């Protein structure tokens, strides 16, 4: 576990702590006997109260360097540990070496699908990349884009026809619904667009509600008409061969969207 | 191996008073 | 009416940076435009006294047409068949009607972030009669034609009402049309206002866009003695 | 608007009573050793040697950019280039006296550690000598006894021949080897 | 604002070279162990710098990154078929 | 596209990069293998360190001119439609009414 290896790691470290600390400090108490003068104060007060003043000392030698300089051992061990670790050192080397390759391998692969990440309209914000294509949502890797089936949804328009019995109405027409950087600009320029369109129509119906216009769900509106009722609809994929009204549906349909662009 | 136009001030007067 | 405003230049080779820069900003592209001012000055033939009914003093001013002409009339044989956009600018009975315009000399004050010119406008909509030519108009207030000048570019709108317009400038005469900016393009920035805050607003919106174009174009205020027209 | 003093005086109208200033420890009215605290009380003078006088502004400094970033909210050679940062962000940056004062400090300082500083003010504290010579002793590095009572001639008979080269040993010592 | 950009990659790249040579110096030549600690904090440090290039290369690369009629003949057709009104 | 050019070149500035570590890893290892009193690859030892200098020297000379490049191109290649909404309906209005 990451957090255990955390732990190994402090542990380790304390260690070295301790060790450098305690030199620190006899170090300190062997100034205090001469100079000092302040320098006994890097003592822990513990050590400080628990030792009078005046401790240890020091005898004269030369040829302790003259003894070392004697035995040439010394240098050979260190010439030795210095190529060990050069040793462990180029393996490590090789790890990185591979690593970050294949690291290159796909940060490249995205860097090119994302050459291939096609146009200058659209504003990209960052330690990922995010689109804005209205609300942000963010690019990943095929590749998609992450936004906040939640919400995304069409619009259809039914035609009801009423009958003889006179007290319903039933279905006789209903609209079809058609399904790199670009295309994923351009469905989500027809998600807004339609989701734009819902938002007026309720807007407008609001004045209508005496002419036979009924808003009844947020994502649903019926115009009522003597013999025939319409609905229009904005819904996803999941939820619910061609009969008479299904032109007069897909024609309403067209004229709505057309509607809007005029208003743009 | 390896290396280590104009005086906007003028113009304005111009249209203001017409000297050049 | 008072107009804030700040001006700058560029010269012809900074015209396409800046165009990109301007729409970038702005979110749309150049709008093209023209316009044809004819100044007029009190007639020297003519004397009066410089003093009101009330024996106030008045100061001789000058009174500016202005007018738009038809683009077609800009454009010879060798301009023929130019995309009349942007870039067309770099390969540079009854009267009409005319805006009639007096200005002021702009406010006084040292350390001013805008120049703010004061403005007394009114429209001419037609005329009829004996001498109804905008130049026997102007005689019969007693006024002579002094000079006049052409002026084309590309305009852009803001938000706020600012209007930022790049031109470019031609006196007119028989002898010929000279380009007061030979050379590059008159940058100018304004709001027209017609209360204290709303031109405190304006000041900042302007200041804004000057500090947004600053490193790359700088707009300042004139100098007052530049935008005066009065006779003297 | 040009900023006085903690102390008073009387106007005797005889403007001519201004004596020089020396090393005979005569600073001037301003710097004489009694001298009076914001609260009224009357403190000794405080002269420092350098070191100590680069760490009180480095300190002070600090402390100011602390309070800027707080109202936002609503090796020598390196310390060179950190110090020119600092004051960037905490002064008014036209302050060219200041400027010359922390590169100058900062290459003229013998002392670089907070506990090195006091371990000299407490060295050289016990001699009671002027507080303009001890900041002088602070400052300037003497071999001899007679270095010092030449470079300082406000001691000569203050502190002793001896005493006063058992000090410049421990202040030797002190030194930090940068 | 780039032109800091180049000053500290170059700043990077002589660094990085300058560590490598003389670490390479530094081995060949508890001192040394010692020496092999200042061998790993030099190539640790140019390791680091080859990051630093990685996060130079990723800056500039964010950089580049960040009629009538037929009209009126088609509505005409639309709004008729669209009514059914024609009902005869 | 020019932008495309100026990835690729960055992309291949990184592969450059790599090479220079991966030659630095061997450039040690055969420089342990030298020391211990194999000359056999000191040819190759030198190569692999020299070939890394090399391409690190090629790498710098590559990046540094592409920076330049970035600054040059500011405002030149670099920044400092409902109609065709429109025309896709009636597309698919005339579609409807002829299949």
């Amino acid at each position: 576990q990451f957090v255990k290896r955390r732990r190994d790691m402090l542990e380790h470290i304390n260690l070295a702590m301790n060790e450098s600390s305690l030199a620190l400090e006899f170090v300190s108490l062997l100034l205090s006997s001469v100079k000092e003068s302040t320098g006994m104060s890097s003592m822990s007060p513990f050590l400080r109260k628990v030792v009078k003043p005046s401790s240890l000392n020091s005898d004269k030698i030369p040829y302790v360097a003259p003894t070392k300089k004697e035995y040439i051992e010394l240098d050979i061990l260190n010439k030795g540990w210095k190529l060990q670790s050069l040793n462990e050192s180029k393996d490590l080397l090789r790890a990185s070496f591979n690593k970050l390759s294949s690291i290159l391998q796909n940060e490249h692969d995205y860097w090119n699908k994302i050459m291939q990440s096609i146009s200058n309209k659209d504003v990209i914000f960052k330690k990922l990349l995010a689109i804005k294509y209205g609300d942000r949502g963010i690019a990943n890797i095929n590749l998609d884009l992450i936004p906040h089936h939640s919400v995304k949804k069409f619009l259809r328009v039914r035609i009801f026809t009423k009958i003889e019995s006179e007290d319903d109405y039933i279905l006789s027409g209903e609209s079809v619904m058609d399904r790199d950087i670009r295309k994923q600009i351009q469905l989500l320029k027809k998600i807004i667009f339609e989701k734009e369109l819902m938002y007026q129509i309720k807007k407008e119906c609001a004045l209508l509600i005496s002419y036979g216009v009924s808003i009844e769900n947020e994502n649903k509106v019926i115009i009522e008409l003597p013999n025939e009722k319409f609905e229009i609809e904005l819904l996803s994929l999941d939820d619910d061969l061609p009969k008479i009204n299904d032109k007069r549906a897909n024609l309403m349909l067209v004229m709505l969207r057309l509607l809007l662009v005029v208003i743009f | 191996k390896h290396d280590f136009p104009f005086n906007v001030d003028d113009v304005l007067k111009f249209t203001f008073t017409g000297e050049k | 009416v008072q107009q804030l405003s700040l001006f700058g230049s560029i010269g012809d080779d900074g015209y396409d940076l800046l165009i990109s820069t301007l729409t970038t900003i702005s979110g749309n592209p150049p709008l093209l435009y023209n316009s044809l001012c004819t100044v007029w000055k009190p007639n020297p033939s003519y004397d009066v006294e410089n003093v009101n009914s009330r024996n106030q003093l008045v100061e001789p001013n000058r009174i500016k047409l202005s007018k738009e002409v038809p683009f077609s009339y800009l454009i010879d044989e060798t301009m023929m068949d130019k995309p009349l956009n942007f870039r067309i600018l770099k390969s540079f009975e009854s009267c009409s009607p005319w805006s009639l315009q007096i200005s002021d000399i702009p406010a006084a004050g040292n350390n001013r972030s805008v120049s703010m010119q004061t403005i007394a406008e009114t429209i001419i909509l037609s005329s009829a009669g004996k001498n109804s030519s905008v130049s026997s108009l102007m005689n019969g207030l007693g006024y002579v034609f002094e000079f006049q000048y052409l002026t084309i570019g590309v305009k852009f709108f803001m938000k706020h009402g600012l209007i930022l317009e790049l031109q470019k400038i031609w006196q007119i005469e028989e002898a010929g049309n000279s380009q007061i900016t030979s050379g590059g393009f008159l940058l100018k920035a304004y709001i027209n206002v017609s209360d204290i805050d709303r031109i405190n607003y304006t000041e900042t919106a302007l200041m804004n866009l000057k500090k947004e174009l600053q490193g790359y174009i700088e707009l300042s205020v004139p100098d007052r003695q530049s935008m005066d027209s009065r006779v003297a | 608007v040009s900023t006085s003093t903690f102390q008073t005086r009387r106007r005797r109208l005889k403007k001519v009573e201004e004596e020089e200033n020396a090393a005979t420890l005569q600073l001037g009215q301003e710097f004489q050793l009694k001298q009076i605290n914001h609260q009224g009380e009357e403190e000794e003078l405080i002269a420092l040697n350098l070191s100590e006088a680069r760490l009180v502004i480095k300190e002070a400094l600090v402390e100011r950019r602390r309070a800027f970033k707080r109202s936002q909210k609503k090796t020598r050679e390196k310390e060179l280039e950190s110090i020119d940062v600092l004051l960037e962000q905490t002064t008014g940056g036209n302050n060219k006296d200041l400027k010359n004062t922390m590169q100058y400090l900062t290459n003229f300082s013998r002392f670089r550690d907070q506990e090195t500083v006091g371990a000299v003010i407490q060295l050289l504290k016990s001699t009671g000598l002027h507080p303009f010579e001890v900041a002088q002793l602070g400052s300037l590095a003497c071999d001899t006894a007679d270095e010092a009572k030449t470079l300082i001639p406000s001691l000569n008979n203050k502190i002793s021949d001896d005493e006063l080269e058992r000090i410049l040993k421990e202040l030797s010592n002190l030194e930090t080897l940068y | 604002s780039n032109q800091a950009l180049y000053e500290k990659l170059e700043q990077t790249r002589t660094i990085l070279s300058v560590k490598l040579a003389e670490l390479i110096n530094m081995t060949t030549i508890a001192v040394a162990t010692t020496s092999v600690m200042m061998v790993n904090n030099q190539t640790m440090q140019l390791i680091k710098n080859v990051q630093d290039l990685l996060i130079l290369t990723r800056s500039i690369k964010e950089k580049w990154l960040l009629d009538e009629k037929q009209i009126e003949e088609l509505l005409d057709n639309c709004i008729e078929t669209f009514v059914a009104e024609k009902t005869t | 596209p020019y932008i495309q050019e100026r990835l690729k070149s960055l992309n291949d500035i990184e592969t450059q990069l790599c090479s220079m570590l991966q030659e630095a890893s061997q450039v040690t290892f055969i420089f342990g293998e030298l020391k211990r009193g194999n000359e056999s690859v000191k040819p190759q030892f030198e190569n692999h360190v020299k070939q890394f200098y090399e391409r690190l020297d090629k790498s710098t000379t590559q990046l540094r001119k592409e920076i330049q490049l970035l600054d040059e191109n500011v405002g030149t290649r670099l920044l400092p439609q409902d109609t065709e909404k429109m025309e896709e309906q009636l597309d698919l209005l005339s579609a409807i009414l002829d299949p």
